Order: structure tokens, then C-alpha cells, then sequence
């Protein structure tokens, strides 16, 4: 036997998924996103006021880039268009202490506010490398947005669009 | 009459007959099975509950490396390596990420340094020409899921449809309250309604070699349950 | 706006891009996949209903048989043979249970007689030393099931948990009202919610060889559906 | 009565045909076309005799497919409205022309006004022999028999629902 | 998506299943069953008044045995014990015309009456070969009890014991 | 219920048989005989499988005839009450054992009390091979099937109309 489950499901995103995308990045090029999350069809995903990130962003030589580096998560509507009203997690790079912050409640770093993503909406991870630094690679890097395995950390909440009578309201 | 208990990759509550171990498919990646859990003669039922119940899984692979007169000391691996809980300092990893053993000299082979994300390693010692060495790095870059069987092979389906990765598995430090694992899922299975774990990955897996030094069992899976007697 | 339609092992409503064909695993028997059905660009949904909807499936295997100066005329096969609709009289089988083709002589190889359940065959002609022949007997002794995919690989589960055998498949005469097949199951799948047929058997399968005489396609699967436009 | 029971075939005037090559499903091998003042009708199920052989008088590859399809004016295919999506390698000609159960009925009913086209598209995928028509035939009905159905023709002149059937 | 289904499920049994059993048989030995169907646990199976059989029973040389041969289906309670009150399908062998009777409504041959099989009850297929005939083999033979694929023939009705509130009544 | 559906044949105890020679119609080759406390019944139509072959396993001459006949006690034939006057050269054994229409029904119904005989007389006229029984069989019913009928046996103990059926 199996136990029934709700439509809401708790997950944790990362690099090696299909619907997410990525690309390499060079120094001094903030407008080039290294990660492009993209809403699947017939799905909504939700993020409450605070959810962790694991912003691993290393060099080709597997070294975290300069602490002067900065990360900006950013919501985007359709049209592949950035948006300012609606933005999460403006931070540096040189502040995470990767090896612990993936684990510890205090080193953990959450969002600024909540978020919702319709069937087709983009989110981008812009990376301000100052200049003259080492280039970015993605295969030597990871990323997350939730801690669903643990018991103190939050996680991403996915729903199928069909399973709602408030779907029209959340579409508005 | 509900009491919590623990399972293993070996025997225990099953006598090594109501459980099996198995390797995986590599050349075509397939979400194959490596381990099962058949209900034995006695029990009325078993229960698993992710978000309440724990899990542990320490996977390692195997290879074979010769030596040379002008031996290299250096190796590369087609299996991505990471730490477990923190740094790659073999003294304080909470268990090593690599094990090595020379075959000619029936003795360990200690490590000097690791090329971390390069997935290469430097050793401490100097192997000899035609000398064989067996390694057991950990396994990453692979998924995992659970499922169920209706006494034949007709699957009910799966516990929780979404997978989980193994580099992540290593990453989360086992042995720490709160930082423990608690997956998602809630199930029950009675006599002969066996469970089977599944894994999809390129690389192999290893349960035993009979030459692995540390305790006869290269890998393990261990788990908590809530049993009705 | 619901209209019935038909599918194929090739192209049709999918352009040979939203469909694939595939062989199976033999050395370890695995309930592998041989064919899929991805929804293409256009449709809102597709529906299958066993006990209302039909099915056809003509599977054949392949081998390779040399010849000899004192050629044998006789062969044995590790794939059990049966008739299709009635007797084993190749003239009136509703399609043959064996096909043969010499390679040196780019020509057919006609049959004289069959050792029926012995799973051996006598031929009409006399092959030559070192002469190659390709055969295409039918496939029996194997299961079949359906299942579903949630746009990734996360299976919903299966249509109908119990399997169906292929010797039985051959046995029931296709092409006869009432005596048609109508399985059990009732499903629906929208864009990119692909379907995959599954097969568990020892023996191989063959979709194409480029030397099979009769119409470029060694086997087939064909099926009825009820589509919303 | 004005209604009459008939069964069509190749050698008729209003019908048309053409040879076809491999891998060209958009080339109709048969083109039926409404005559003037002669509406026809097909109920939910009626036989077909889809004989489609090679130059050498051989039924083409079983992977071949036949698609009957309605067409309005403009020589234009239409999706809403389609009959008989089926393969070729299925019919067992010699028996299906006679038996009630090897017989093959349509998907749904149909009507054809004074100027409306029907097409018989033929998907020969590849690696096959070209089609010929002179070595091939076709039907749509069995009015001679008892169990089976047939085509219902009517002359448009003898009606008052002609405008409704024109809508 | 998948459509929901009832507990009652329509199937057709045969030789190559696990819970069924079989054995070879020699001439002049009716009490030796060639097939031993056996109730799985947590299941009930049901057979209405008439359901087909495909009693293929051939020789080692793949030939149907003597028409004087006879088949007896027979219910059995627990204890591996035959039972007379409760019996189906006393017939010869030389009467089926295999090649058609697997298919045709008229050649089709149904049971005598209905039947039910609790979680643990046996059914046996006894075979009276007269004497001095050819021995029986099973690998060169098949068997069925239902026609679930077709549209005119009946099929076997399985249910899981858990899905019933009348389970106590059908246990009595 | 007390009623049960059965089908008779040669290898049974209460039935009896004997070999027969050419030109001896008064020698019954089969002798059915009422058991004690077991009435049986045959409706107006029920199959028979009149297999009657030679020593050499060959159906005897088509001019051969079979006559089923009721008999009261005293081992005595009876005229009022007779079933199945027919030839031999008619049955087409291999099919009539199976098909519904090659099947052969009785003339009228029948009942057999606890002690009543039935005989199967066989007119081999002349110039023929002698009869053997071991190479031959017989039936009266098809209870296994659906379209066909069968013999209705009842135990005399479970009735109150037993005296009426004895009259």
C-alpha cells in the first residue's frame, strides 16, 4: 500500500535538472545570467519569505571566485525581461562559508521575501564579477533553493495547476 | 504494539534470505535495483514515514590500477568526488572518501593529497611495476528512489515520484539531529509486499569484494522503521 | 470534437521524431521499453480505453545461420514458435510465422516443413558452404505492459498492473470482430506526457534490418485511439 | 423512393485518381467529388475495399497507411471531419471483401453536398514500391448484401430540406 | 493521467504464472493432478456460471493425447483434499478442436456452475488417461480459464480481500 | 440441487456392451440399465456420438443402421417408445462431436426408472466387417457446452413424486 499525498509537494531545486538552464560566464559581465530557471507548464512553484540557497559558484579550477563577486537572484516575467519590482537575494559571494552553510542554521541564508512562479515565468541568477578575475564555470558549480531533507530548513512548494479551484485567482 | 527498529544491508531481521544486494547497469544508465526488503515470515506490517524517519547510505565503487617501475603516485577517476561533512581533509571527514589497498603487498595504501574537483588523487606510497591496487572511492552523480511490489512484480508505483542525488547525500552530514535526512513518503507493506530501492547512475556500485580491509562490506544502506511487532 | 485515429510503429502522426523504436535486454531479462508515444506539438490530449479500443502487434526476432557443403536444411531456434490463427500451414497462417533470406543469393528461402513444438524447421532449399542466411521467426514467451511518464521520467505508474503474454497474442486471431483484442485500462495524456510500452522476455526483437524482404519493417505495433482533435 | 442504395468504386466519372510515389502522403491517390444535384450519405459504418497494389500487382508494404479525409471546396483538407485512419497491412483482401467480420466500417457518418471533395491520402513512408491505380480498386459499400450497409444517394431536386443540408 | 479502477479485475489464468503449479503425468493415473491452482493470500477469485477453458494437453511429441482421455476440474478446500460437492468441467479430451475453440463462440466450452476461492483453497486438474498411451508433458501444453481480451467471452474476477466490508460474509 | 447434468459413454459400470456380427440386428451392442435409486431423464433433443468402428478401427458400412430403443423389464423390446432410428453413414464423426449443427438430437424425450433397460440395436445387413466395442465409443450428452443439452440424473430418495414417476 501507499499513503495518499496532497497536491503541494516539498522539493529542492538544483543545477542538474532539465527545465532549469545554465551557461558559463566571464568577468565583468553582470547582465549574463549563469542560471535561468523557467516555469514548466501545468505547474506553479512557491517560495515563502525565507528559504535557503547554496550559491556555489566556483572557478574552472574549482575555487570560489573573488569575494568582491556578487550574486543577484531576480524574478522575470515572460518576454525574457528582467524585473525590479520583485527581486530576491542581493548578496556578495565572499560571505557563505560553503562547507558549513549548506548544513548549519546560523550560516544558513534565506531569501528576502516570498515568490510565486506561474506556468511560464523566468528567474535569473546574475553574477557581478568585478573585472580581471577568473572566468566562471557551471560544471564545477552547484546551486540550490531549499532544504527539504532537513527538519529546520524550508523547501520549495510545487503544485500542479489542474488541482486548484483558486487557479484563476493565482493566475491573476 | 508499535516499536521502532533498524534495518541493514545485511541479515539482521531477514537472515540474508529475505534481502538481496545487487550491482547496477552502467553502459546503458538504468534506474536499476541494488537492494530489496522482503517482509519475513513473522511480521504483520512495516511502515516508513519520510519527514519522521531517518536514513543512511554510504556508497562506494571499485576499480583496478596497476603500477609501473617509474610509478606515477597519481590517479584519475571517472566518478566525481566530494567531501562528506566539510573539508577534504582525510583525517576529519567522518569517514574517508577514498580507500586503497595494494594486492601484491597485502596492505593499505595511504593518501598524501587529493586533486579535489579535478577528480584526481595523489598517494603517499610508491607502487611497483605490474603491481595491482584496488580503490574504493565514494559514489556521486546519481539518483535514488523507492518503490513497491505486489507480491509478483506488479508495482503499485513509487513512494515519492521525485528523486534525490547522492553527491547531496554525502554532503548533508549524517549523525546530527536536525541535519539528519528525512525524505518524503508514507507507506506500508505486509508479508511478501517487498520494497526495492532504485538507483540511476553511470558508475557501478560495490557491496563486497572480500579484499576490502574495513569490515567485509564496501558500502552500506541502513534505515529506521516503525514496525507492528 | 473527439475523433478516432490510428497509430503506428513509424511516423504517421509523429514524424518519426515524437516516436522511437528500441530493442530489449536479453542477458538479464528486464521489462524494458521498445517503443514510446510522445504527444506531438498539436494535440490537447489522447485517450486509450481497453475493453473499447483495439491493438495489433506482430513481433519477430533475428538470427544468423551459415551453411555447409553437406548443408543441413534443418535448424533449431531458441525462441518458441506457435501458429497464429489455427494450424501451422504456412500457406494459410494469415501471415507467416517464419521468414528467411539468403544473403549470398539475394533471394528468399522457402520452407518445406516445420518441427512444430520442437522449435526446429526444415527448409525447401540447399544452402552453400559459408553461405549466410537471415531468419525472422516470430517472438513468443514474453510479457507486455503499458505505463506513463510525467514529462521527465517520473512514472505515474502503470495502466493495468497485470501483464499479457505474446504467445497468447499470436494465438488470438487478429482481424475478426469480437475475437479482436480489447485489454483493460483507461488513461489520458496531454502534451509531452509520453507513453511507453514495455516488454519482458529473454529473446531479442527486431524492427528493421534493411535486408528484410517484406516491406522494410520486420515487426510492427499498431493501435487505435480516441483523440480530441 | 428518392433514396437509393449504391456502392462506389474506381471506374466512375466523378471520382478521380492518380499514381503516387513513396514518401508523399500529401498526394491523394483518389479524389471523390460531389456531382451536381446529387447528395450522398454514409452512416456511422460502411465497408471499404482498400485495394492498393504495386505496379507488379502486389499489396504495398504493411506499414503503408490510408487516411480517408473530408474536404470542403478550395481543394482543401479538413481536420474536423475525418474517416478511416488505418494501415494497409491489415485487410486480408480475399476474405474481407466477403466476410461480415473482416469487413471494415467507418468511424462516423458523413454527408457530401453538391460540391465537396473527399481525398484518400496514402502514407507510404519509404523504401517501398510506387503506387499504381490501374492495378488497384476501391469501394465504399455493399448494397447487394443483407448484414452490410451501403451509400445513400439522393437527388437534390426532390427535397425541401435541401437548404438545411446545404447549411 | 490514469483513470480509476474498481477492486474487481478481469483476468485470464494460464500455465506460466507463479502461484499456479503443475507436474508431468503418466498413463493410467487419474489421481495425479497436472495442474494445482492455489489461492494467493489477501485475494479472492471468482468464476460465474460459465467461463471458457483452453484445455491444451499434448504429448511429449506435441500431440493431443487420446480422445478417450478425460479432464476433471475439481475444487479442493484446504488440507490438499479433493471435494465432490463442488466440481466443475467433467469432460473428455477428444472434443475441443483446439485451433478453433480458443476463438469461436460455438466451439467455446464453459463451466457447469459458479465458483469462489478464498485466500487459501486449491483447485486441481485431474487427467484420466485410459492406459498404455503416451505420457503427458506440461511444457508442451497450456491451459486457461477465461477470455478477458475478447468481447463475448467471460473472464476471471479477482478482488483483494482488504477492499471489502462483505469480506466476513464471503469468508463464511 | 438434486438435478445434475451428465453425459454418458462406454466405460461405465451399469452400461454393458458386446461384440456383434454381420446380419444380426437383434443382438444389442449396448445395454443401458437403470441403477437403483437413480432415475435419469432425456429431453426431446440430446446429442449422441454413435462411434461404431471395425476391429481395424474403421467406421462400418454406411448402409449400417443404429436403432436406439427403450425396453421395460423382462429384457423385452418395446415399440411404443423408441428413439434415434438412423443410419451409420451419416455422422462425420470428427466434426459432429464438436459442431452444433452436425450434432444430433433425439426424436422425443425419455425417462428411465430404477430398473428399465435401453438397447442399441445395430443392423449391419450383410457383406460387412464384424463389430467391435473396444475400438468404439458412444455418448448421449454435452453438459460441458452451452448450446447443447445433457442428461438429467436425480436420486430417487430426494423426491415425493417418485411414485408418480414409477407409474
Amino acid at each position: 500500500n501507499i499513503g495518499n499525498l496532497s497536491a503541494e509537494k516539498q522539493i529542492s531545486l538544483y543545477d542538474g535538472q532539465p527545465f532549469i538552464s545554465e551557461q558559463d560566464v566571464a568577468a565583468g559581465d553582470p547582465n549574463t545570467p549563469a542560471l535561468t530557471i523557467e516555469g514548466p507548464d501545468g505547474y506553479v512553484i512557491a517560495v515563502d519569505a525565507g528559504t535557503p540557497i547554496a550559491p556555489e559558484f566556483r572557478d574552472s579550477n574549482g575555487e570560489k571566485l573573488d569575494p568582491s563577486t556578487r550574486v543577484i537572484v531576480q524574478k522575470c516575467d515572460r518576454q525574457g525581461n528582467p524585473l525590479g519590482d520583485g527581486i530576491i537575494f542581493n548578496d556578495t559571494l565572499g560571505r557563505f562559508n560553503y562547507n558549513k552553510m549548506r548544513t548549519d542554521p546560523d550560516y544558513m541564508r534565506k531569501t528576502a521575501k516570498s515568490l510565486m512562479v506561474d506556468e511560464r515565468e523566468i528567474v535569473k541568477v546574475f553574477v557581478d564579477v568585478p573585472d580581471g578575475a577568473n572566468g566562471y564555470d557551471a560544471e564545477r558549480s552547484r546551486f540550490t533553493l531549499g532544504d527539504d531533507t532537513s527538519d529546520f530548513g524550508k523547501a520549495v512548494e510545487i503544485v500542479d495547476h489542474d488541482d486548484l479551484t483558486e487557479g484563476e485567482t493565482q493566475a491573476v | 504494539q508499535t516499536q521502532e527498529y533498524t534495518l541493514s544491508h545485511t541479515g539482521g531481521l531477514l537472515g540474508s534470505s529475505k534481502v538481496t544486494t545487487a550491482s547496477n547497469q552502467t553502459a546503458p544508465q538504468r534506474e536499476t535495483a541494488i537492494i530489496s526488503f522482503e517482509v519475513p515470515r513473522k511480521f504483520s506490517e512495516i511502515e516508513y514515514v519520510g519527514q519522521r524517519d531517518a536514513t543512511r547510505f554510504v556508497p562506494r565503487t571499485t576499480e583496478e590500477i596497476t603500477g609501473t617501475a617509474n610509478d606515477d603516485t597519481v590517479v584519475q577517476l571517472q566518478a566525481n568526488i566530494q567531501p562528506i561533512a566539510g573539508e577534504e581533509d582525510m583525517a576529519d571527514q567522518d569517514y574517508p572518501v577514498v580507500v586503497a589497498y595494494n594486492v601484491t603487498q597485502g596492505a593499505q595504501v595511504e593518501i598524501a593529497d587529493v586533486n579535489y574537483a579535478t577528480d584526481e588523487v595523489t598517494l603517499a606510497t610508491d607502487p611497483a611495476d605490474g603491481d595491482t591496487v584496488k580503490l574504493w572511492p565514494i559514489m556521486g552523480d546519481g539518483e535514488v528512489q523507492f518503490r513497491l511490489v505486489n507480491q509478483f512484480g506488479q508495482e503499485e508505483g513509487r513512494v515519492y515520484p521525485w528523486a534525490t542525488p547522492l553527491y547531496r547525500w554525502h554532503d548533508f552530514p549524517q549523525l546530527k539531529r536536525g541535519r539528519e535526512i528525512n525524505l518524503h513518503g508514507s507507506v506500508t507493506w505486509q508479508e511478501n509486499e517487498t520494497v526495492e530501492v532504485l538507483l540511476d547512475a553511470p558508475q557501478a556500485i560495490t557491496w563486497e569484494d572480500a579484499d576490502y580491509p574495513e569490515g567485509q562490506y564496501v558500502s552500506t544502506f541502513e534505515q529506521d522503521v516503525e514496525i507492528t511487532l
